[PDB]
C-alpha cells in the first residue's frame, strides 16, 4: 500500500551496480522511475517483487519488511515487460490466473474478468489465445491481469515500450485516467522521458544504478541536481556549452564563452562551491533560446538542420568554436533553408550551470509552478 | 528354478520338433501334464549356460558327443533304466551315451552323413572325390553345377578331411588318448587341401552354408549335396526325384564321416526327474513316439530295436548305416566338444585363403592340447 | 515469396531427381523384406521378384497354420503376435518412466540451485557411458535376489525388463533442461506472483509448454527399448514372454533358417515405431 | 499418513535383508530407502525431490552392476565357477545314485485310504503295504501277499495327481532296504551320493573317496591320507586378472588394434550421419521443394523399422557369393566385394549399414534444431548475393554445429559401444590370427570383451573380461579430466 | 536508383492485403511510408527488394522492369528491422559479408569497412560478436552493413524503432546527415509520424494496404486528404467534433456543432458537392486552438487531464454532450489545477472539414510554407 526503501544496494559478485539508495513512495502516488536502457530499471521493480535477492538494505511495504518475504505474499502486481502471457492459456485464463489456483471460485472468476475486460475493450477477445492477439491487444491483456488480482501495489515494466507511436500516446490518457479512479500505489518503469513528465506525481531519474534526482516532473525540468537530469529531461536535449567563470558574487556567476568575440554574461545562479577559472557547462533548452532581436547575448551561426514537424519548427545551427550544434526550437512555422545564417538570443536568466563534477548550481530565478 | 508340474523339452530346430510334440500331447492326454517342446538357435550352446544356473529344459536333446562336457560339468543327472528297458535298445547306443560308467542321457538314434544325388541330372553318382571337379565342368555348362555342401561346419567337412588319414583322438585299448591328435598329419592336410582346390577352381564358393545348399539341390540346381537323414523331409516335398548312397572315396581311402547318436538327458536341476523318465521310457522310446517324430523328420537309423527293424528296409536308411560302418563313432570325451570350435575356425579360415591348410591346422592342433 | 534466379528449376529439377534416388536406394532393402514375404517357399536364396504369390509367411505370422499338398498342417513356429504385444508394452511403459523421471530431474536442473549441480550432471553421462552388455553377469545377479523379494520385477518379467532400462535418462535429462532453459522465465515469475507453487508452475505452464520435446523423448525411448537385445534376452526366458527383439532370432537357426516366415514377422515388426511416427503429427 | 506406511516397508524389508544372508545387497537398500525418506518428508530439501526418483533409477540399474561387475574382476568367475558355495554343495548333495532294484509298483484305494504294492521281477514274488493317507514323508513296510488288493488299479492320471505325497513315501522290502518313487511306473533304491558332517567335507556314498573345499582353485577336490569335483564356486583371487591384461602379449596385441577400429569406425558414423541428416533436413524444409511432406515419411521409414531386424535383413543382402546386392553389382561393374571374408570390405559394409541406420536421427535432430535459425538470415544473405551453397557453409552449417556438438559427442560414446550392429551383422568380421583370446577385425571393446567371456570355446572367462571392462571404462575417466 | 511503382498489387491467396498503388520516387529522394501496424509497410519495402513477389503490376528501379530479377541484381540493400546480424560472425565480418562472398578483395574489404566503422564509430567494435553489443550499437553496425555494400537505392525498415526514446531522437539527425551526405535514395518505414515529417522529402501514408495520401511532410500536415491522415499526422491527435451542415455557400461552409448552446460559424473550405443536413466531422489542431479572450467561438468544459511537460502545457477537456475530451496545446507553463473550469477559442481559419466516408474538403486557407 505503501512501499519504501532504505539504505538499499543490490551486487552480482563484486560488482556493486547500486549503492545505498533512498526511496520513500506515499499511498496512492504515481512514481516513475526513468533511466537509459542497463540502467537498473527492472532490477529495481524485481526487488520490489522478491523475483530479484537485496544484497543490503531494508524494503517496506505498508510499514512491514518484505526482503525475506516470498513474492506470492507481498501484495504486489506486475506488469512484464514481455508481458509474460500465457501462451497456451486463453485471455480470460491469463487474467484469471491467479485467481483461479489457491482457491478457485467458478462464479467470481467470471465476474472479476467481465469487469476488467469491460474497461478495456476484451469482451470479445476472451476465448483467443495470446498468438491471434496483436501487440496492442496483448498489452491490455498483461494491465488486466493485474487489474484482476487487484493488489496494493502495481508494477508496470515499459508497457507502452513496444506499442505504435500514436498507440503509445493514446495509452498514456488510459493509464492517468486509470489511476485517479483505482487511487492506488503505482511504480512506473520507462526510458522515455515524456511518460515520466506526464504521468508522474514523483519522478526518480536513475543513472549507473544511482538515483541522481528525486521530486515532482516540474521542479526535474527546472531546476535539475546534475547535468544527467538535465540532459534526461526535455524533447529534444539541453544545449550544453563548455564555460569559463571568470567572476563570483553572492548572487550571481560570470562565466565566458569560448568564441572568438569572448562574451562574458551574468547568470542568475547559486556562486556556491564555485571557482574562478574552472571550466563548467553553461545548459540552455531550445525551448528557452530567443529570437536575436530580443536579447543581446546573440549567437550566430550556419544552419546545419531544418526540422518542420508542422506545429513547430527545430533548428540546429553550426556554432565556430564549439563543435555541437546549437539546437532551436520555435512554434508554428518558420521559413528557413538549410545552410543560410541564423543568429539567436541567449537568456541569462534562464540558464542552467554545471560544474566539473556536473553538479549543478542552484538557478535563483523563480521558474512558475514550482 | 525350473517349473515343477510340467515338462520343457530342447531339440535342434534340424530335426521333428514338431512330432515330437505330438508324443507330448499324448503324455498330456494319459498324465495332464503339459509338455512344451521348443527349438531355440545354437542349441549346443544355449544350455550349458541356462542349465549351470539351475534353469532350461528338464529333456535335452543333441548328439552325444556333446553330452561328455555336459555330464562333466554337472547340467545331467544319471539316467536310471533297469535291465529290461536297456535289452530294448542296441547295446553300442548305450555305450555312447556312458560317460565314467554311468549313463547320462537316453540314445535315440544313430546319425551318419551320406551324398544325396539328384537322379535326373546324375544317375551315377561318383564313386570317388577325384571326379567331381571333371564332372561340375560337364554341369556347370549345362547351367547346373555338382556338388554344394555346407562347409560353415567341420561336421560336413570331417569326412573329406578324415579320409586319407585324419583323426579326433587317437583310442588305445581301454581309453582316448588325449595327447594323440589327428588334424596336423599328412592326411588331414591332404583332405582339407582338396578342398580347398575345389573352390580355387570356382567349383565350389568358401562360404556356402546350410541354408543355401539344401536351396540348390531342393531347387534342382546342383546334382548333389552331402546331408543326414533329418533333411530328407524337405526333398521328398520339393518333389526331387534323388537317391542316397555313399560318400566318394578321396585317395583310394573311403570317407570316414563322424556318426552321432541323438541322445535325450535329464537336466540335473530338474524337479521332474520322475516324469521326463516316463516320457522318454514309455513314450519317446516307443514304436508310436519315435514313428512320429520320424514322420515329421527322419531320425534315420533309430536305438529301439523293434523300430528299427521296420525301418531297416528302407535303402536310405541303409545307406546311412552304410556310411556309418566306414566312418567312427564320435567320442563323448569333453576335449571333443573343444575339438570342434578350432576344426571349425580352421576349415574356415583355409577355406576363405586367409591361411594354407598346413597353418591354418597347426594352430588347431596345439589349441586342443595345451 | 522471394523472386528466385537462375531459372531455379536447375537446382530444383536436379534435387528432385537426387532424392527420388536416393530413397530408392534407403527403400530397396524394406521393399526385400515385403518380396521376400510374399515368395513361396524359405529358402534363403530365390528371385528378386516373385513368380506368385504364396501368402504362407504372412498367415503362420498371424497364428493361422498352412497346409501344403506334402506333410499336412504345419502350425506357426513362433507367437509373432504375442512377442508384439510383448514389445509395446515393455517399450511403451519404459518409455512413459522414462519420460517422468528425465522431465522432473531436468526441472529440478534448470530451475532450482542445489549445490554441485553440475558434476552430477556431469557424472550421469559419463556413468551412462559404460555399456549394460558387460553388465549381464551383474545384472541377471541383480534381479535374481531382487526377483525373490518383489516377484513382477525379477528375472523372467516384464517389469523387470523394464526397471532396468529406467536407469539410461542422464542423456535425456541434459535434452529436457536444454529446452527449459529456452522457455521464457517471465512466465514461472508471473506464475510465482499469482501464487504457483514451483509443481504448479510445473504441471500448469511449464509441461503445457514443452509437449514437443516431451514428445521427441518418448519417441526416442520407445524407439530404444524396441529393439534392446543383450539385457532383454538376458532376462527374458520363457518363449511366451519374448519381446520382438528376443524372439525374432529365433527365425535364423543355420539348420532351420526361415527366412520367409522370417519376413513376413519382420514388416509386422514395422508398425508399432510407424504407429508411434503417425499419431506423432501433433 | 503416508510416512508411516511407507515406514512400516523400512523394517519389512530392512530386517529381512539381514537375514537369510545377502550382506552384499544389504547395506545399499537401507542406504537408499533412508535418503529417500528424509528427502520427501521436510521441507528444508524440495529441489532433491524432482532428482531423488531420477537417480534412485540410475543407482540401482546403471550404479550398482557397475561396482558389481568390476567386483566380479577380482574374482575367477567363470564358465566353471559360476556359483556360490552355498549353491555349489546344494548342485552336489542333489544328486544321487542308484543302489537297490527296480520294481513296479500300483495305486490301488481302499475306501478313502490308499494301498501301495510292489513287484520282484528276479524272484516273481509280489509284495503289499498296509493301507496309508497321502501326505508327508512316511515309511510302508511292505509284506508278501499271493492275493489280489481290493479296487481297480489307478491310472496313470491318478498316480499323477498325488506324485508329490507318492514321492515322500519311503517302502522298504521285507528282505531288501528303502525304495522310492523313479517314475509313475517304478520304484527304485535311490540314496543321495554325498553326506555332509559337521565340517564342510562332502564324503562319497558308492566310492567312499572324501572331498574338500579348495578355495585357491574353487573347486571340490580329492584329499589324499587327483580328483575334481565340476560344478564349481565362485572364490576371490585378487588382482591376477587385472595383472593378466598387463602380463599377456596376446590379449594385448589386437586390444590396443581394435581400439583403434572402434574409435575410427565411430568418428567415420558420427560425420557420414550427420552430412546425410543434415543435407536432406536442409532440403524437406526447403520452399521451392515440391511433395515435402511426402519425402519427409519416407526418409524416415528406416527409423520406424527395429535396428536388430534391419541389421538381420541387411545380413542376408550382403552375402559374398550369393545374396541379392553382389547378383546386381556383378550384372553392372562385374565385381563381387567380400562383404565378410576381407576385413576392409567388412567395415566398409558396417559403416553402409550403420549410415542407413543413423542418418533418420540426425535428419529429425537437424530439422527442429534448423528451425532456431531466423529466416531474415537468408534474406539478408538474399540481398549479398548468396547461392544455395553460399548459404550452406557460410551459414547453415557453423550456425547448426555448436547445438550439435553435445549430441554428436553423445553419438560417439553410442556409436563406440555399438554392440548389437557387430554381433548381429559379422560377430567380429574375419578372425584376427593368432590370438589367446577369441577377437576379429570388426569387432568394438564391448564385442572383445562379450568374446572373451560369453562366446562357447578359447575360454569363457567372466573375470578376465570384467577386469578389461574396468579397465575401459576408468580410462575413459580421463575424458572427465 | 529512380525506383517507381505501377498499380503494385499484393495479394495472399484471395486476401488483397495493397490495392493497385502507384508510387513515383526520384533520384536520390528520401521516401517515408508510414502507417499503424500490419498496414503494409515492410510487404512494400519487400516487394522492392525482392523478398515478396509482386502479385500483379509493374516495379521499375532505374527504369528497368525489376518484378522477376533476383535480389541481389536490383542494385538495393536493406537494413531489416530485427538487423538481420549474422550470429556467428563478428562486426567487421557482418559488415563485409555482402562483397566477401564473390568478388572477393582483401585491401578493397579492410578500406570500405574501417571508412564505414569511422562514421559510425565502430572500429573498436569490429573483432566483437554481435552478442556482446548493446541495441543501439547493433543498430550502426546493421546500417553499417548496408553502407559498406553502397547501394542505389537504401531501404529501412524500422531502424530506429527499437531504442531508448533519447538515442531515437538522436538517430534521427544521423540519418539525415548521412543522407545528405551520400544524396542517394533512401525508401524508409516508420510508424512514428515524428520520423515521417523530420526525415522525409515526401511522405506515403498507408491506410490498412491503401495509399491514403502522398507529399511535402508540410503539405500533409496543413493539408490531409482524408480524416486519417489528418489523424495520423501531429504529435497529439487532431480534433474530431462531428458537425452538421445547416448552409452552403460558393466560398465558405456553416456547420452546427453538438453542442446544447447551438452555436454556427463559416469555415473558408471547398463546397463542391456538399449537402444541407450531412453528418461531418469539424478537424481542429490543438496547437491551432486560441485563448477565450481573443477569440468569438468559445467552447467551455471540464478539465481532466493537466500534463505538465515543461516546454509546453497539455489540457484535455471535457466538452459537454461530446464524448471526446478536447485536447489543447500553448507554450511555457500555465497555472491551471486538474478538475476546474477551462475556455478556449475556435478559429474558423485553421479549422479542417470531412464527409461522411471521411474525405477532406479542400482548404482555401493559405498557409506559409506550401
Ligand atoms: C557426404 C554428403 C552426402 C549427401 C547425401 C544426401 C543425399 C541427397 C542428395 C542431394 C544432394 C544435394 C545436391 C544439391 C542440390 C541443390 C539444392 C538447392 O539448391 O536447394 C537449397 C536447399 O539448401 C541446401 O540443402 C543446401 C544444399 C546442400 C549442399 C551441400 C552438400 C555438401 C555436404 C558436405 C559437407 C559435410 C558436412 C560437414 C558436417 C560436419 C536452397 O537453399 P536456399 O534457398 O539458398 O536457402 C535458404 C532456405 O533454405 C531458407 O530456409
Ligand atoms: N542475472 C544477472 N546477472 C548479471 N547481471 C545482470 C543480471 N540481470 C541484470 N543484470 C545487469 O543489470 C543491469 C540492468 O538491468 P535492468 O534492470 O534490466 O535495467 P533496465 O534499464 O530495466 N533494461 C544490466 O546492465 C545487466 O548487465
Ligand atoms: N507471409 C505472409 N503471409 C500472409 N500474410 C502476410 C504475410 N506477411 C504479411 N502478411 C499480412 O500483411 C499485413 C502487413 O504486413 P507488414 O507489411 O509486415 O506489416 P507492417 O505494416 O510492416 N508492421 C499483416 O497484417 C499480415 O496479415
Ligand atoms: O559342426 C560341429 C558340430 O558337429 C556335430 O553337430 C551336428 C549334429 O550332430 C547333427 O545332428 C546336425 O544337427 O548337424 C550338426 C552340425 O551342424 C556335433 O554333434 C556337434 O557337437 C558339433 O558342435
Ligand atoms: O548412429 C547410428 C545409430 O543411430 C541410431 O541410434 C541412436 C539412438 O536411437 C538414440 O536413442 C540416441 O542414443 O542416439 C543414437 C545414435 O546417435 C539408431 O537407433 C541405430 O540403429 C544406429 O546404429
Ligand atoms: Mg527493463
Ligand atoms: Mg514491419
Amino acid at each position: 500500500a505503501s512501499v519504501q526503501l532504505q539504505n538499499v544496494t543490490k551486487a552480482w559478485g563484486e560488482v556493486v551496480v547500486s549503492k545505498d539508495i533512498n526511496l520513500d513512495i506515499h499511498e496512492g502516488e504515481f512514481v516513475v522511475f526513468v533511466g537509459p536502457s542497463g540502467c537498473g530499471k527492472s532490477t529495481l521493480l524485481r526487488m520490489i517483487a522478491g523475483l530479484e535477492t537485496i544484497t543490503s538494505g531494508d524494503l517496506f511495504i505498508g510499514e512491514k519488511r518484505m526482503n525475506d518475504t516470498p513474492p506470492a505474499e507481498r501484495g504486489v502486481g506486475m506488469v512484464f515487460q514481455s508481458y509474460a502471457l500465457y501462451p497456451h492459456l486463453s485471455v480470460a485464463e491469463n487474467m484469471s490466473f491467479g485467481l483461479k489456483l489457491a482457491g478457485a471460485k467458478k462464479e467470481v472468476i467470471n465476474q472479476r474478468v467481465n469487469q476488467v475486460a469491460e474497461v478495456l475493450q476484451l469482451a470479445h477477445l476472451l476465448d483467443r489465445k495470446p498468438k491471434a492477439l496483436s501487440g496492442g491487444q496483448r498489452q491490455r491483456v498483461a494491465i488486466g491481469r493485474t487489474l484482476v488480482a487487484e493488489p496494493s501495489v502495481f508494477l508496470l515494466d515499459e508497457p507502452l515500450s513496444n506499442l505504435d507511436a500514436a498507440l503509445r500516446v493514446q495509452m498514456r490518457i488510459e493509464i492517468s485516467r486509470l489511476h485517479k479512479r483505482l487511487g492506488r500505489t503505482m511504480i512506473y518503469v520507462t526510458h522515455d522521458q515524456v511518460e515520466a513528465m506526464t504521468l508522474a506525481d514523483k519522478i526518480v531519474v536513475l543513472d549507473a544504478g544511482r538515483v541522481a534526482q528525486v521530486g515532482k516532473p516540474l521542479e526535474l525540468y527546472h531546476y535539475p541536481a546534475d547535468r544527467f537530469v538535465a540532459g534526461f529531461i526535455g524533447s529534444p536535449k539541453m544545449n550544453f556549452l563548455p564555460v569559463k567563470v571568470t567572476a563570483t558574487a553572492i548572487d550571481q556567476v560570470q562565466v565566458e564563452l569560448p568564441m572568438p568575440n569572448r562574451q562574458q554574461v551574468w547568470l542568475p545562479v547559486e556562486s556556491r562551491d564555485v571557482q574562478v577559472g574552472a571550466n563548467m557547462s553553461l545548459g540552455i533548452r531550445p525551448e528557452h533560446l530567443l529570437p536575436s532581436d530580443i536579447a543581446d547575448v546573440i549567437l550566430e551561426g550556419e544552419v546545419q538542420v531544418v526540422e518542420q514537424l508542422g506545429n513547430e519548427t527545430q533548428i540546429h545551427i553550426q556554432i565556430p568554436s564549439i563543435r555541437q550544434n546549437l539546437v532551436y526550437r520555435q512554434n508554428d512555422v518558420v521559413l528557413v533553408e538549410e545552410g543560410a545564417t541564423f543568429a539567436i538570443g541567449l537568456p541569462p536568466e534562464r540558464c542552467h550551470l554545471f560544474r566539473e563534477d556536473g553538479t549543478a548550481c542552484r538557478r535563483l530565478h523563480k521558474e512558475p509552478g514550482v | 528354478k525350473i517349473e515343477e508340474g510340467k515338462l520343457v523339452i530342447w531339440i535342434n530346430g534340424d530335426k521333428g520338433y514338431n512330432g515330437l510334440a505330438e508324443v507330448g500331447k499324448k503324455f498330456e492326454k494319459d498324465t495332464g501334464i503339459k509338455v512344451t517342446v521348443e527349438h531355440p538357435d545354437k542349441l549346443e550352446e544355449k544350455f550349458p549356460q541356462v542349465a549351470a544356473t539351475g534353469d532350461g529344459p528338464d529333456i535335452i536333446f543333441w548328439a552325444h558327443d556333446r553330452f561328455g562336457c555336459y555330464a562333466q560339468s554337472g547340467l545331467l543327472a544319471e539316467i536310471t533304466p533297469d535291465k529290461a528297458f536297456q535289452d530294448k535298445l542296441y547295446p553300442f547306443t548305450w555305450d555312447a551315451v556312458r560317460y565314467n560308467g554311468k549313463l547320462i542321457a537316453y540314445p535315440i538314434a544313430v546319425e551318419a552323413l551320406s551324398l544325396i544325388y539328384n537322379k535326373d541330372l546324375l544317375p551315377n553318382p561318383p564313386k570317388t572325390w577325384e571326379e567331381i571337379p571333371a564332372l561340375d565342368k560337364e554341369l556347370k555348362a549345362k547351367g547346373k553345377s555338382a556338388l554344394m555342401f555346407n562347409l560353415q561346419e567341420p561336421y560336413f567337412t570331417w569326412p573329406l578331411i578324415a579320409a586319407d588319414g585324419g583323426y579326433a583322438f587317437k583310442y588305445e585299448n581301454g581309453k582316448y588318448d588325449i595327447k594323440d591328435v589327428g588334424v596336423d598329419n599328412a592326411g588331414a592336410k591332404a583332405g582339407l587341401t582338396f578342398l580347398v582346390d575345389l573352390i580355387k577352381n570356382k567349383h565350389m564358393n568358401a562360404d556356402t552354408d546350410y541354408s543355401i545348399a539344401e536351396a540348390a539341390f531342393n531347387k534342382g540346381e546342383t546334382a548333389m549335396t552331402i546331408n543326414g537323414p533329418w533333411a530328407w523331409s524337405n526333398i521328398d516335398t520339393s518333389k526331387v526325384n534323388y537317391g542316397v548312397t555313399v560318400l566318394p572315396t578321396f585317395k583310394g581311402q573311403p570317407s570316414k564321416p563322424f556318426v552321432g547318436v541323438l541322445s535325450a538327458g535329464i537336466n540335473a536341476a530338474s524337479p521332474n526327474k520322475e516324469l521326463a523318465k516316463e516320457f522318454l521310457e514309455n513314450y519317446l522310446l516307443t514304436d508310436e513316439g519315435l514313428e512320429a517324430v520320424n514322420k515329421d523328420k527322419p531320425l534315420g537309423a533309430v536305438a529301439l530295436k523293434s523300430y528299427e527293424e521296420e525301418l531297416a528296409k528302407d535303402p536310405r536308411i541303409a545307406a546311412t548305416m552304410e556310411n556309418a560302418q566306414k566312418g567312427e563313432i564320435m567320442p563323448n570325451i569333453p576335449q571333443m566338444c573343444a575339438f570342434w570350435y578350432a576344426v571349425r575356425t580352421a576349415v574356415i579360415n583355409a577355406a576363405s585363403g586367409r591361411q594354407t591348410v598346413d597353418e591354418a591346422l597347426k594352430d588347431a592342433q596345439t589349441r586342443i592340447t595345451k | 515469396a522471394m523472386v528466385q534466379p537462375k531459372s531455379q528449376k536447375a537446382r530444383l529439377f536436379i534435387t528432385h531427381l537426387l532424392l527420388l534416388l536416393f530413397i530408392a536406394a534407403i527403400m530397396f532393402p524394406l521393399l526385400m523384406v515385403v518380396a521376400i514375404s510374399l515368395r513361396q517357399g524359405n529358402f534363403a536364396t530365390g528371385s528378386l521378384i516373385p513368380e506368385q504369390i504364396s501368402w504362407d509367411h504372412w498367415k503362420l505370422a498371424l497364428g493361422f497354420s498352412v497346409e501344403q499338398a506334402d506333410g499336412r498342417i504345419t502350425p506357426p513356429p513362433f507367437p509373432v503376435l504375442l512377442w508384439l504385444w510383448n514389445s509395446v508394452k515393455v517399450a511403451g511403459i519404459s518409455a512413459i518412466g522414462i519420460v517422468a523421471l528425465s522431465t522432473t530431474c531436468a526441472y529440478a536442473f534448470a530451475r532450482m540451485r542445489f549445490p554441485g549441480k553440475a558434476t552430477l550432471l556431469k557424472g550421469m553421462l559419463i556413468f551412462q557411458m559404460f555399456p549394460a552388455v558387460l553388465s549381464l553377469v551383474a545384472l541377471y545377479a541383480l534381479f535374481d535376489r531382487l526377483g525373490e523379494y518383489i516377484p513382477f520385477i525379477g528375472l523372467n518379467t516384464h517389469g523387470g525388463v523394464i526397471f532396468a532400462y529406467l536407469g539410461g535418462i542422464a542423456l535425456h535429462v541434459w535434452t529436457i533442461k536444454g529446452y527449459f532453459e529456452t522457455i521464457d522465465s517471465s512466465l514461472e515469475e508471473a506464475a510465482a506472483l499469482d501464487g504457483a507453487t514451483p509443481w504448479q508452475a510445473f504441471r500448469l505452464v511449464l509441461l503445457p509448454l514443452s509437449v514437443p520435446i516431451l514428445a521427441v523423448v518418448f519417441i526416442l525411448s520407445f524407439i530404444a527399448a524396441i529393439t534392446e537385445v543383450p539385457v532383454a534376452s538376458l532376462l527374458l526366458r520363457d518363449v511366451n514372454s519374448y519381446t520382438l527383439a528376443v524372439g525374432m532370432q529365433q527365425y535364423l537357426n543355420p539348420q532351420n533358417y526361415l527366412w520367409g516366415d522370417f519376413a513376413a514377422a519382420a514388416v509386422m515388426s514395422a508398425l508399432p515405431i510407424t504407429i508411434v511416427f503417425l499419431l506423432a503429427q501433433r | 499418513s503416508v510416512l508411516g506406511l511407507l515406514g512400516l516397508l523400512v523394517g519389512y524389508l530392512v530386517v529381512l535383508m539381514y537375514a537369510q544372508g545377502e550382506y552384499l545387497f544389504a547395506i545399499t537398500t537401507l542406504i537408499l530407502s533412508s535418503a529417500g525418506l528424509y528427502i520427501f518428508a521436510n521441507r528444508k530439501a524440495y529441489a532433491w525431490r524432482y532428482v531423488y526418483p531420477g537417480m534412485a533409477g540410475m543407482g540401482l540399474f546403471v550404479l550398482f552392476p557397475l561396482v558389481c561387475t568390476i567386483a566380479i574382476a577380482f574374482t575367477n568367475y567363470s564358465s566353471t565357477n559360476q556359483l556360490t558355495f552355498e549353491r555349489a554343495q546344494e548342485v552336489l548333495l542333489d544328486r544321487s545314485w542308484q543302489a537297490g532294484k527296480t520294481y513296479n509298483f500300483g495305486l490301488y484305494p481302499a475306501g478313502d485310504e490308499w494301498q501301495l504294492a510292489l513287484s520282484d521281477g528276479e524272484t516273481g514274488k509280489n509284495y503289499l503295504s498296509d493301507a496309508f493317507k497321502f501326505g508327508g514323508e512316511q515309511k510302508l513296510q511292505l509284506k508278501e501277499t499271493t492275493a489280489q488288493p481290493e479296487g481297480e488299479r489307478a491310472n496313470l492320471r491318478v498316480i499323477t495327481q498325488n506324485r508329490q505325497a507318492l514321492s515322500d513315501i519311503t517302502a522298504i522290502l521285507p528282505d531288501g532296504n528303502k525304495v522310492m518313487m523313479s517314475s509313475l511306473r517304478q520304484f527304485s533304491g535311490t540314496q543321495p551320493l554325498y553326506t555332509l558332517d559337521g565340517d564342510g567335507t562332502l564324503t562319497n556314498n558308492q566310492s567312499g573317496v572324501k572331498y574338500r573345499p579348495n578355495n585357491q582353485i574353487g573347486f571340490y577336490q580329492s584329499i589324499t591320507a587327483d580328483e575334481k569335483l565340476s560344478p564349481g564356486y565362485t572364490v576371490t583371487t585378487g588382482w591376477k586378472n587385472f595383472t593378466r591384461v598387463f602380463t599377456d602379449e596376446g590379449i594385448q596385441k589386437p586390444f590396443l588394434a581394435i581400439f583403434v577400429w572402434t574409435v575410427v569406425f565411430s568418428l567415420i558414423t558420427v560425420f557420414l550421419t550427420v552430412a546425410v541428416g543434415m543435407v536432406l533436413a536442409c532440403l524437406v524444409q526447403w520452399e521451392a521443394l515440391r511433395g515435402k511432406a511426402v519425402y519427409r515419411v519416407l526418409l524416415i521409414l528406416p527409423y520406424a523399422v527395429p535396428s536388430f531386424i534391419s541389421i538381420l535383413i541387411f545380413k542376408g543382402l550382403f552375402n559374398q557369393s550369393f545374396g541379392e546386392i553382389n547378383m546386381m553389382l556383378s550384372a553392372l561393374f562385374g565385381v563381387k566385394p567380400a562383404w565378410f571374408s576381407d576385413p576392409t570390405t567388412a567395415r566398409t559394409m558396417l559403416i553402409i549399414v550403420n549410415t542407413w541406420l543413423g542418418y533418420p536421427y540426425m535428419m529429425i535432430l537437424c530439422m527442429g534444431l534448423l528451425k532456431a535459425i531466423p529466416d531474415d538470415l537468408y534474406e539478408a544473405s538474399a540481398m549479398d548475393g548468396a547461392g544455395p551453397f553460399q548459404n550452406f557453409f557460410k551459414i547453415t552449417l557453423p550456425l547448426l554445429i555448436k547445438p550439435l556438438t553435445p549430441l554428436m559427442i553423445a553419438s560417439f560414446a553410442f556409436n563406440f559401444n555399438n554392440f548389437v550392429l557387430i554381433q548381429l551383422l559379422t560377430n567380429g568380421g574375419p578372425d584376427r590370427l593368432g590370438t589367446t583370446t577369441p577377437a576379429g577385425y570388426t569387432d568394438l571393446l564391448v564385442n572383445y570383451t562379450y568374446r572373451i567371456a560369453f562366446e562357447g570355446g578359447g575360454g569363457q572367462d567372466f573375470g578376465l573380461a570384467a577386469a578389461i571392462a574396468t579397465l575401459i571404462f576408468l580410462l575413459v575417466g580421463a575424458l572427465a579430466i
